[PDB]
């Protein structure tokens, strides 16, 4: 059980590079081969190259031919992948991590006069330890009721929310009464606005019954810009 | 490697423990690779002796003595010549001496310095001494083509008697002839002194057992069961375990080696010990 | 060298078996025998879990009732009895030809009309020169909803986004939001703002609506 | 195999189908080379 | 190639610049293996 060590997340202009690092506990990328993949928020994995544990073969996607170096410090105690002229395309988490491989030998022609000649091709086998990845990214929100009304209320149930509106970049986090309340609420993904500003909503469902008496918070936390917003959700 | 330059074959073999060292399943090495190449024996050429005859050319004489006894050198009353010399038969051995010529009257005891212990003593017998040695393995040969186009014969499998190889000596005649022997000794150290016995100072394989020719294998025998009597101041048969080795040296020519193919079936040599050879 | 799986996407009542096929241009054995193609699954917020290794074997600690096939061109994961655990995206990944490739993935998952509730801007957002109206459709199922905006009936377009929630692991339903955005200026020249739904749990669209004001 | 020790390359050539017989485009062999060498 | 006829070894030698030539740190060869082979 090897633990992986990544280097925090970023936040990139359009145009640059980062250099995204990797340790492994008891120095293991010394014996177990690197491999980077990537994965953008809600799309698949997408392998990005590797480096042989030997510290004799590199390899990469076609994709990141020409954007991407893969290297190691000696004693091979820390990787690093550098990925350069970063567009809204390379945001994503990165990832590092370990697999195994069977070099097999392909061609080989036995020679009576001396040594022979071989061909040796490392076939990746499986991927093992996964990091934690590393978030690379390429305004505080404004915090708004959803009042609940007769237009919100229905059997016994009323809905109201908060509204958190034109913040950069992501993350945001939603609590209910300071976590207390988590039972019927629906904190919905982020959108992308065309101003290049992101909004959610958070909502929940409570018993009718409750709004004469029971107080709604909503708690809003920002940490890119440092803002806590606590909004009270009143009829 | 096969004749077809190009892709490898897995093939087995045996070899005895006497031919290979381990480097370091486990991993192991032919011995001869550390000192030398080693070159295959010819699967049609033996290694049977033969009696060779010696000539001189004209101009020159063979003398040969008639006298039944000789200390090793000085006068002979009877002296003789002949044309050439009778057959002798190259036989290659260490210790004791197989299908030579026999001694009359008794017992010879011929040595270039009696008194000097850094010398031999050459012994030679009157009667022939019967020695019955065998090698109960009817092995097959799983000839390997390693080319391209010569060929090598690796062993096969061991099958049958699967005991030991080991020589059968008539006990009551090695006892007998001994002691003929040690009256000779009596002889020339005096009618008041003990004679003992004993194997070899160990050391190298090939002067500590016996190395003797048997049909192409090599026997290395311990001859402790011969060599261990004493004699005081004035069936029954003898088992001698034996060893066999593909990778010899003869001569004790360093620097080379020579593989002997294996030999298909049950073998069987016999031979007469005829004199000893000792120190 | 392209990898296809298939299908896309794979809902399966609990307990009962699934079948991913995993499809390459070229075939994936080696000279030596082994098939270099292994299977991943994703959950929610996790790293890839190994499935099944060199095609046919099981990784560490896998359960049994995953089990890989497939020689050459075609191979396929079967999953017997499945349940919420193994729900999430199945990614195949072919080892034999550089550069290694990822498939696209299939995802995996386990009728309710969305509940409709209807959210006017707050005074506090009118203020700052902005209304955003927020429709709610609430624990529905199948996933496909249709929300259409509607300004004293007339069909918007351009001026809305929408979210959907996650798979909830205990009544198996999804939640959606969308929201409506104008100006103070537009949205003060209308009366009716109305949000129609439609889905397979509706035998016709259901219209929320609210008067400006009251 | 060239003079160059490390690298080779390929090259071609004709022969007699007298010369060579079909193995087991198609894979042919010299026919001497199933009973002894050959020289120039 | 030591004796192992099987792996290969990284050793290094001194040469003067009147036995060696350049092919084509640079790549060098031995004068002689344009012309003939070299017997010791």
């Amino acid at each position: 059980q090897v633990q992986l060590v990544q280097s925090g997340a970023e936040v990139k202009k359009p145009g640059s590079s980062v250099k995204v690092s990797c340790k492994a506990s008891g120095n293991s990328f010394s014996n177990h081969d690197v491999h980077w993949v990537r994965q953008a928020t809600g799309q698949g994995l997408e392998w990005m190259g590797w480096m042989s544990h030997e510290g004799d073969k590199t390899g990469l996607a076609q994709k990141f031919q020409g954007r991407v170096t893969i290297t190691r410090d000696s004693g091979a105690s820390t990787v690093y992948m550098e990925l350069r002229g970063l567009t809204a395309d390379d945001t994503a988490i990165y990832y590092c991590l370990t697999g195994s491989k069977h070099r097999l030998r392909d061609y080989f022609l036995y020679n009576e006069y001396g040594p022979n000649y071989e061909e040796w091709g490392d076939y990746l086998a499986t991927l093992d330890v996964w990091g934690h990845g590393t978030a690379v990214t390429v305004k505080g929100p404004s915090v708004f009721p959803l009042a609940p009304s007769s237009k919100s209320t229905s059997g016994g149930t009323a809905a109201l929310g908060c509204l958190v509106k034109d913040y950069f970049p992501e993350p945001v986090t939603v609590s209910w009464n300071s976590g207390a309340l988590t039972s019927g609420v629906h904190t919905f993904p982020a959108v992308l606005q065309s101003s290049g500003l992101y909004s959610l909503s958070s909502v929940v469902t409570v018993p009718s019954s409750s709004l004469g008496t029971q107080t709604y918070i909503c708690n809003v936390n920002h940490k890119p810009s440092n803002t806590k917003v606590d909004k009270k959700v009143e009829p | 490697t096969t004749e077809l330059r190009d892709k490898k074959q897995k093939v087995y073999s045996l070899f005895y423990r006497l031919d290979v060292v381990q480097i370091n399943n486990k991993e192991y090495r032919l011995i001869n690779c550390n000192t030398s190449a080693c070159t295959q024996a010819c699967p049609k050429v033996s290694f049977e002796p033969i009696p060779i005859h010696y000539c001189a050319p004209a101009g020159f004489a063979i003398l040969k003595c008639k006298d039944k006894k000789f200390n090793g050198t000085g006068p002979c009353p009877s002296v003789s010549t002949v044309q050439c010399t009778h057959g002798i038969k190259p036989v290659v051995s260490t210790q004791l001496l197989l299908n030579g010529s026999l001694a009359e009257e008794e017992v010879m005891i011929r040595s270039e310095n009696i008194t000097n212990n850094a010398k031999n003593i050459l012994v030679q017998f009157n009667t022939p001494v019967q020695i019955n040695c065998t090698r109960p393995n009817n092995n097959t040969r799983k000839s390997i083509r390693i080319g391209p186009g010569q060929a090598f014969y690796a062993t096969g499998d061991i099958i049958g008697d699967i005991r030991q190889a080991h020589c059968n000596v008539s006990k009551a005649t090695w006892n007998e002839t001994l002691g003929k022997v040690v009256k000779q000794l009596r002889k020339h150290f005096g009618n008041n002194t003990i004679i003992r016995f004993a194997n070899s100072s160990g050391g190298d394989l090939e002067v500590t057992t016996h190395s003797f020719n048997c049909g192409g294998e090599f026997f290395y025998c311990n001859t402790s069961g011969l060599f261990n009597s004493t004699w005081i101041s004035n069936n029954d048969s003898i088992t001698l375990p034996c060893r066999i080795k593909q990778i010899i040296n003869m001569w004790q020519r360093i620097g080379q080696c020579m593989y002997a193919p294996p030999i298909q079936g049950v073998i069987r040599c016999v031979s007469n010990i005829t004199g000893l050879i000792l120190t | 060298v392209v990898i296809t799986q298939s299908p896309l996407f794979l809902p399966v009542t609990p307990g009962e078996a699934a079948s991913l096929s995993c499809k390459c241009s070229h075939s994936l054995q080696h000279s030596t025998g082994a098939n270099y193609l292994a299977w991943y699954l994703q959950r929610p917020g996790q790293t890839p879990r190994l499935l099944i290794h060199l095609a046919t074997h099981r990784a560490s600690g896998v359960p049994d009732r995953f089990s890989g096939s497939g020689s050459g061109t075609d191979f396929t994961l079967k999953i017997s009895r499945v349940e919420s655990d193994d729900v999430g995206t199945y990614y195949c990944m072919q080892g034999l030809h550089s550069p290694w490739t990822f498939g696209q993935g299939t995802k995996v998952e386990i009728v309710a009309a969305p509940s409709v509730f209807i959210f006017p801007p707050s005074d506090e957002q009118l203020k700052s020169g902005t209304a955003s109206v927020v429709c709610l459709l609430n624990n529905f199922y199948p996933r496909e909803a249709k929300v259409q905006w509607k300004v004293d009936n007339a069909l918007q377009s351009g001026n809305s986004q929408e979210s959907v929630t996650e798979q909830d692991s205990k009544d198996s339903t999804y939640s959606l939001s969308s929201t409506l955005t104008l100006s103070k200026a537009d949205y003060e020249k209308h009366k009716v703002y109305a949000c129609e739904v439609t889905h397979q749990g509706l035998s016709s669209p259901v219209t929320k609506s609210f008067n400006r004001g009251e």
